[PDB]
């Protein structure tokens, strides 16, 4: 399996274009309200739509009759309708028995599905659904189906739909032209596939059929020609600002460089030269270079100029070396004066975001580019490309099975988790079921249960956390100290145990009206053991309110396991177990399961208060990789400082 | 040529041709005596190859000669043998240079929309190359055929 | 770019005058023949591949250009020319919808004369190829629409020549 | 900053395969001096033909004060 | 115009106008006689609207005609009467075109820095069009004025 | 761009000799007039819109250009002329601060002559607009600073003509 | 680029005929002298930095061009000429390997002649530098391949002049 995941954000491909879709998206890409044009697109469609309902309603009802009259004309030698699911060029009627039942079932359903897609075409009001699904169909159907028989079948249906309807010339012509498009697209052979050639050796070459880029909403492409009237020239410049700055900033804040605008309006500098000068401008520098790391600003510079994310590990490595050498100008210069930029946009065309629909996509930087094309990209300040690309070659990282966000910070108190929304730093990794996470023991390294399972109930001797035990006799256990004995020495020890037992369940010491006084005195009397006392504090409504309720279910399970057992979960096997209990039984039973677990009983007895036994490598790094606490012999060469021989 | 492909790849990285790149040239220049031999046996023996290729095509595809076809006229039928003669000409250019580039630039780059605008089927011409391949390699000797084989196969790939 | 209605605004705008009777009657003509402009463009849109196909058939096919030595021989060159003729057709289709010839000079005829001279494209054959479209398109849309179609197609070839 | 008034046609080699829209390959633009070496090399690698180049911005044989 | 917005968007999409887009052009052309009727009434009483809303502007905003303002005597008053004459002419151009294109191309682009250089307040010239909308709506029928006001409020909104 | 300091440095570097007393006097002249140049630039930056305000009013306004059929009729073109004259003021201020007319020769008068001929912008009225700036900018800061700016504005006048 | 092997192919492609014995004799010459070209390329590749220095010291260094007043005085311009001659040798190696001077016509002499006139780069000094390259590369590789190398370096010399 793969060791890294870039993310799997929802992809929404446009299967076919409708009139409302074509109208709305036209102004959406331009970042405008629907003007007198785009409103009139809808107005004429909504008026005709009532008639377009009557087209389909007749054709949906009489669908059985159209396909029956078609199949009878085409297929000879029996009845084709036994197993229902004008210009002849030179067709020969196909025998029913000779063609075979399996081929006949295909033939019949396609004839119905051709008419079905015609009815959808009128209702949509755009023959896009036809153009896509009919263009590259002649070639694939040629193998085991005659083309000559299909043309006359559609032409029969054209006449069949004409005679059955026949209302008005303003009504029937919609039926006629859509059928006329249908036969013309079917007569047309399969066009050449769109070949996305790799710009260098590092990036793979791709191919996309001439059907996928026929529906998936074409990105509006603006080119600065010197003769254009200044209204559409303004539309080009606004689009150029919408590409570089992700949004129209000249409308928002009136932030515009008129010095550069004037030169492009004339034709002194090209759009290639404009993008160059605009991306090295202090206006871009402040917004997409200054707030970001060198790696992330590089990743943003890719989508602004080239209109795509970095494709390969080698590409990020190359372009980071450029931005380290000469900075932002040198990076911009490398991006504009590339073989890719001049191939896609040339000199005149404004850069555009080439995503799922525009071109063929590679299976490498899918989710990394999906989040990048979003407007929420310049808030993810953690790089997504260089992180995933490096993690691809490496094995599985030190991470919780349900992501990096599921890992809490290894602190004394407070369940603090990285938020998915606030500062996107989600790092998915394909963890399987039987994947045990390597955990660092607080005590001796030999006392790890992975290598030494017998030494699970061994106390950390001044290496890890302090162990609290009810070793000493509880006050008022035996009737030796009769009535009096005001100075019973064994009283402060059990109270310190209670406080520590509170400190383990809830990281911090609680307030006055939060302490369970009933549970405390039962432990002090010797009615319940520590195991029962820890269980009661974790079964408290306060623990539910503070740690369980405000947090994500599996985050709350993970933190509870780090508090009750003092250990992060090894992997899926344990996490799925408690998550199954959380679904069926509830929170209280999850508490019960973690206490009544065998590993709890082995590590901590009936008198032992739980403690931090194991840390995550990331957690220990936070503790012992700071300026202090770090030893000299961790990751540094130690030279023996000896007095010189001349001294 | 493979000579051009090396110096393109070297210029792309802005460097001189490498040790393995120069040896790739060295290997081609030695086997150039065989490359010359490919040309003569196909150019002079064109009339036998072209006639065998066309008779096998129109037998397997009796549609273009049939009513409502593509090549019904005698001037149209000569154009089908013209293409056959041009493709085998392109094969010779490819082998001699050593790579697909001569075939690529002349008769592969944008070849689908070529015959789309002439109503000639590309799935019909993908079967035309195969019978031309079968006729050519049959006349060629055993060790000579295996050299000329993958050049024909690339044309098949780009068609359909 | 402008239209037939936008040009009559701009011609009255330079004088700084309201829409007079000489401007109003020119507004009538385009508004009456506008329905004829829509229908013919819809026919062209549906049969976009056919006109280009038939234009080459009676001009460039079985000719000196397609024979080796010209600029129509290779499949790289041939596919480029039919792409151009498709574009020349498309921008002409926009021209008749607008009722303005300045759209040709706008996007197409910016410097397509001199860029053809740079690559060594024969102009005389290209003009004849443009002329070939006129006969095919007029038979498809009609004599009334084809004459209106012919003007903008003539505007393409005249600037190239 | 010295700028070159450059005039070059750069025909697309992949336009047929990529199936992208037609762009005006002939352009008369101003290009910075620091970028011109990378600009010229890019054009002539695509098989583009340079027509006319003029030093519009700057003085020929300048030592101090460029940018 | 609507027909300009068709082609510009069609070239951006690099494809022919769709039947949905063609239905818009159909509706605009057929409904072109109705929109021409708007301009005919406005060009007829071009003196009436500008004068009536002109005195309304000096009534509602006295500070303009009052000492200290832009309007002084007759020579600065006539230019304000000329400006209102220009904008009413601009409305009629946008009325016949069916779109807010000729209003923008001639007199709306950089209108803020235009009146900044003269010293004219932008909200005052917005108020003049507001009053011009009110008088024009009272002259013709209400349903006819609904289309007319839509191009008037565009002039107001950008100068607001 | 070359400032008054770098112009002396460049000239000395061409011959390849050290800064002598014959070249150092030019530097001494700049450092003496440096207080006058900065103070003037502060006045121009203060009245950046105010200089343009008067200049257009006394030369360009109530003329043939602002009238329909001209080049200053449309608000788009009007704002462009306002935009132009603030560049003619800002870069002349740059030239005053630099102490050399290198900036105007490269970033302003690159192809400004060819641009004004192509579009149809009247050069004669533009010259008058610069002369309108010159008279306003002189009677705002002083006679010495005004004639300093006047030289750089004359460079714009000679460049456009 | 157009190699010597592809030169006879492209010539036959324009003719639309098969390669004859009067055309394949040139191809046979390329196949025979090909092993000489590879070894020549291998020597130049290894000693790429040394060929430049031995040529610059012979012609350019201790002259008027390297001294103040010249075009090869400043370190910025010195590094440019070193870069140029590095590219001059590298592309001459390509033409030597390909066997044709088409790459010198495409990827060298495309607009190089006119850039040198624009900046005021001495044409006579550049020719002398390439002639200095020619004599060094002939001494390093040999008289057999160096004379062949000298043809392509003459093409640059004739191209610049
Ligand atoms: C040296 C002290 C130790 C070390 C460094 C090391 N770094 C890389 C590669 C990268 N460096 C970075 C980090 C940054 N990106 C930023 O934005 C910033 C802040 C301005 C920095 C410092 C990144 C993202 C990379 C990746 C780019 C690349 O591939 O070079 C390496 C190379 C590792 C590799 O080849 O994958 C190294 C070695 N590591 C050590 O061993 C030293 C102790
Ligand atoms: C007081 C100076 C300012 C302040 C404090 C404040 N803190 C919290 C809550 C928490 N404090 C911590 C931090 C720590 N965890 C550790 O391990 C240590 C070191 C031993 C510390 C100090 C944590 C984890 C929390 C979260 C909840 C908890 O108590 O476990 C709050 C409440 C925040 C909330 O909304 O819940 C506050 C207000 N804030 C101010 O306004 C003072 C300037
Ligand atoms: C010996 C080859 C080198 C070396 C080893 C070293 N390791 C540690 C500490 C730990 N080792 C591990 C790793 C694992 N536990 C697992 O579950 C697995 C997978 C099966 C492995 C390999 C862990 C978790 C620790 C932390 C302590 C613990 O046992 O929980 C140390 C001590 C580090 C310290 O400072 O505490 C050392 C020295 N280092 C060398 O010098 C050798 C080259
Ligand atoms: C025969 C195998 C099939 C066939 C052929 C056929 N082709 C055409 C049209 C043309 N084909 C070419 C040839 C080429 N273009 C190139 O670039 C190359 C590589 C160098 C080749 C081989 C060209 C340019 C044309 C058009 C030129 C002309 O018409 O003279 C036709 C004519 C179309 C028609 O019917 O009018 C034909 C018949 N036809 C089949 O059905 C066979 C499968
Ligand atoms: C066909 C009628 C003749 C022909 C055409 C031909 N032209 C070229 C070169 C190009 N033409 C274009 C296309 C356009 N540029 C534009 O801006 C427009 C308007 C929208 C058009 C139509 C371009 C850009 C090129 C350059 C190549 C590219 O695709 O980028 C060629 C190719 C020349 C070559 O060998 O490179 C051809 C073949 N030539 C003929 O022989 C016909 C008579
Ligand atoms: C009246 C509504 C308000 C007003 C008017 C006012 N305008 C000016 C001066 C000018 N107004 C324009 C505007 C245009 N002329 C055009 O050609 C166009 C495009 C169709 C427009 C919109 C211009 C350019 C001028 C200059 C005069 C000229 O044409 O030469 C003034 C005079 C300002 C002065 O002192 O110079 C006035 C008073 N001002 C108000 O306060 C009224 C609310
Ligand atoms: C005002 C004094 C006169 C006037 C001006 C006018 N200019 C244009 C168009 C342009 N102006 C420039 C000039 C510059 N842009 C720069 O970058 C610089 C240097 C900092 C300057 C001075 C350019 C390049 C253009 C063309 C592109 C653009 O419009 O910005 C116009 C518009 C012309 C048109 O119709 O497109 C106008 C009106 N016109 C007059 O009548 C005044 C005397
Ligand atoms: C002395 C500090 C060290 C040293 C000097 C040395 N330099 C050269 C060669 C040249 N030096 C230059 C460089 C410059 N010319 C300029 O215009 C500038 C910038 C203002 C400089 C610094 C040049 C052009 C030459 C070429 C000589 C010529 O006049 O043509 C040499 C000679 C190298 C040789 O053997 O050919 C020497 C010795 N070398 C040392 O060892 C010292 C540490
Ligand atoms: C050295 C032989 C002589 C010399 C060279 C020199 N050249 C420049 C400037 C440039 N040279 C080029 C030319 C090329 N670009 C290409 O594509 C090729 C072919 C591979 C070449 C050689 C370019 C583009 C420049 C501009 C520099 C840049 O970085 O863009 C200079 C500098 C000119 C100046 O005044 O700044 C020099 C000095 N001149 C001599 O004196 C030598 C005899």
């Amino acid at each position: 399996s793969v060791k890294a995941s870039g993310g799997s954000s929802l992809a929404r491909p446009q299967l076919y274009q409708t009139v409302p879709v074509s109208a709305i998206s036209q102004a959406e890409q331009q970042d405008r309200f629907l003007e007198g044009s785009e409103l009139n697109e809808l107005t004429a469609y909504f008026q005709s739509g009532a008639l377009r309902l009557e087209i389909a309603e007749t054709l949906t009802q009489n669908a059985d009759l159209i396909v029956s009259r078609a199949a009878n004309r085409i297929f000879t030698g029996g009845s084709p309708l036994s197993y229902l699911e004008p210009i002849p060029p030179g067709f020969r009627p196909i025998n029913i028995a000779r063609y075979g039942p399996s081929n006949m079932q295909k033939s019949l359903r396609d004839m119905s599905w051709f008419l079905r897609y015609t009815t959808y075409a009128i209702v949509a009001g755009d023959p896009n659904i036809i153009v896509v699904n009919t263009r590259g169909l002649k070639e694939v159907i040629e193998n085991a189906c005659s083309i000559d028989a299909t043309i006359v079948a559609i032409q029969e249906m054209r006449a069949a739909s004409a005679d059955y309807f026949r209302n008005n010339a303003q009504a029937k012509e919609i039926v006629l032209q859509y059928f006329d498009i249908l036969l013309s697209e079917f007569k047309a052979p399969t066009p050449a596939n769109k070949v996305r050639q790799g710009p260098s050796n590092d990036i793979q070459g791709l191919e996309l059929p001439q059907s996928y880029f026929n529906a998936a909403a074409k990105r509006q492409k603006y080119a600065m020609k010197p003769g254009l009237s200044a209204l559409e020239k303004n539309a080009v410049i606004k689009a150029a600002y919408r590409q570089i700055f992700e949004r129209d900033i000249t409308k928002a804040y009136s932030q515009s460089i008129s010095y550069l605008e004037s030169q492009v309006r004339n034709g002194d500098i090209s759009m290639k030269e404009f993008v160059r000068r605009l991306a090295k401008s202090p206006l871009y520098r402040k917004q997409f270079f200054e707030p970001f790391i060198n790696s992330r600003a590089l990743e943003l510079a890719f989508r602004h100029i080239l209109g795509r994310g970095p494709s390969s590990r080698e590409e990020v490595q190359k372009y980071f070396s450029i931005v380290s050498s000469g900075g932002l100008p040198a990076l911009v210069d490398a991006l504009v004066d590339s073989q890719e930029y001049a191939d896609y946009f040339g000199e005149e065309t404004v850069p555009y975001l080439r995503g799922l629909g525009v071109e063929a996509q590679e299976c490498r930087n899918w989710g990394m580019q999906q989040d990048l094309f979003s407007y929420s990209a310049p808030f993810r300040k953690v790089p997504q490309f260089i992180t995933t690309f490096a993690q691809y070659d490496r094995p599985l990282p030190d991470q919780h099975v349900y992501g990096s966000g599921n890992d809490p910070l290894e602190i004394q108190f407070g369940a603090i988790f990285p938020k998915e929304t606030r500062n996107p730093s989600k790092r998915p990794a394909p963890f399987n079921k039987d994947t045990k996470r390597i955990l660092i023991h607080r005590g001796p390294a030999v006392n790890n249960q992975v290598g030494n399972p017998s030494a699970v109930g061994e106390f950390p001797g001044s290496l890890g956390a302090k162990v609290f035990r009810l070793n000493g006799g509880l006050p008022g256990a035996k009737v030796g100290k009769n009535t009096g004995t005001s100075v019973k020495f064994g009283e402060s020890s059990t109270q310190a145990l209670i406080r520590a037992a509170y400190r383990q369940v809830f990281g911090r010491d609680l307030y006055e009206g939060q302490r369970l006084s009933v549970a405390e005195i039962q432990l002090e009397n010797g009615d319940i053991s520590v195991r029962e006392f820890i269980k009661r504090l974790a079964k408290s409504e306060l623990f539910l309110k503070l740690y369980w309720a405000p947090h994500y279910v599996c985050k709350a399970i993970e933190y509870m396991h780090r508090r009750l057992l003092g250990r992060p979960t090894y992997g899926r096997q344990e996490m799925n177990q408690y998550f199954d209990i959380a679904s069926k039984q509830g929170f209280y039973a999850v508490v019960e399961a973690m206490i009544d677990s065998k590993e709890y009983s082995d590590a901590f007895g009936e008198d032992t208060v739980p403690y931090e036994r194991y840390l995550t490598p990331g957690g220990l790094q936070m503790r012992s990789a700071r300026v202090g606490s770090l030893r000299e012999d961790i990751g540094q060469r130690v030279d023996k400082e000896v007095t010189p021989r001349f001294v | 040529s493979v000579v051009s492909q090396v110096i393109l790849q070297a210029d792309d990285q802005l460097r001189y041709p490498t040790s393995g790149e120069l040896k790739g040239i060295q290997a081609f220049l030695t086997t150039g005596a065989q490359r010359i031999r490919i040309a003569e046996t196909l150019a002079e023996n064109e009339k036998k190859i072209v006639d065998q290729a066309q008779k096998q095509l129109f037998k397997k595809h009796p549609e273009y000669r049939a009513p409502g076809g593509n090549a019904y006229g005698q001037r149209q039928y000569n154009q089908c043998l013209r293409d056959y003669g041009w493709y085998l000409r392109l094969v010779t250019y490819g082998v001699l240079a050593g790579n697909k580039e001569p075939i690529e630039t002349t008769g592969l780059i944008g070849v689908k929309e070529m015959y789309n605008s002439l109503n000639v089927p590309v799935p019909g011409m993908v079967d035309a190359v195969t019978v031309l391949k079968d006729a050519a390699l049959g006349l060629l000797s055993a060790e000579d055929a295996n050299e000329t084989a993958p050049y024909f196969d690339y044309i098949i790939q780009f068609m359909s | 770019m402008q239209d037939a209605i936008t040009a009559v605004i701009n011609s009255a705008d330079v004088q700084g005058k309201y829409l007079d009777g000489a401007a109003m009657d020119k507004l009538k003509s385009y508004f009456a023949s506008g329905e004829l402009r829509v229908r013919a463009a819809s026919v062209i849109s549906a049969n976009a591949a056919t006109i280009v196909k038939e234009a080459v058939a009676k001009s460039l096919l079985y000719s000196d250009v397609t024979r080796p030595g010209g600029n129509m021989y290779t499949t790289r060159r041939y596919a480029a020319c039919i792409r151009d003729l498709d574009y020349y057709l498309r921008y002409a289709t926009y021209a008749m919808l607008a009722g303005d010839a300045s759209i040709l000079d706008e996007r197409v005829l910016n410097g397509l004369k001199e860029t053809y001279n740079s690559l060594g494209v024969p102009i005389s054959s290209t003009v004849q190829a443009i002329q070939a479209i006129k006969e095919v398109t007029a038979s498809l849309v009609g004599a009334d629409a084809g004459k209106e179609m012919g003007v903008y197609l003539d505007y393409i070839c005249s600037g190239l020549s | 900053m010295r700028m070159f008034r450059i005039t070059a046609c750069v025909p697309s080699q992949t336009r047929i395969r990529t199936q992208r829209e037609l762009q005006n390959t002939y352009f008369t633009k101003l290009v910075p001096y620091d970028n011109w070496f990378r600009e010229q090399q890019r054009i002539m690698k695509m098989g583009g033909k340079i027509v006319k180049v003029e030093l519009a911005t700057g003085r020929p044989g300048t030592n101090a004060g460029l940018a | 115009s609507i027909v300009t917005k068709s082609i510009v968007n069609a070239d951006a999409e690099a494809r022919y106008l769709s039947p949905g887009e063609l239905d818009r052009i159909k509706a605009f052309v057929t409904g072109g006689a109705a929109r021409l009727r708007i301009a005919e009434t406005l060009t007829g009483s071009r003196e009436t609207i500008v004068k009536q809303a002109g005195d309304r502007l000096f009534q509602k905003r006295p500070d303009i005609v009052s000492p200290g303002g832009n309007a002084y005597g007759e020579e600065m008053t006539a230019t304000c009467l000329r400006d209102m004459d220009y904008y009413l002419r601009l409305v009629t151009y946008g009325v016949v075109s069916g779109d807010v294109t000729p209003i923008e191309e001639i007199g709306l682009v950089g209108v803020r820095e235009m009146y900044r250089s003269l010293g004219t307040p932008i909200e005052a010239v917005a108020q003049s069009v507001r009053e011009m909308k009110e008088v024009a709506s009272g002259l013709m029928s209400s349903d006819d004025a609904a289309e007319a006001s839509a191009y008037f409020d565009f002039v107001i909104g950008k100068m607001s």
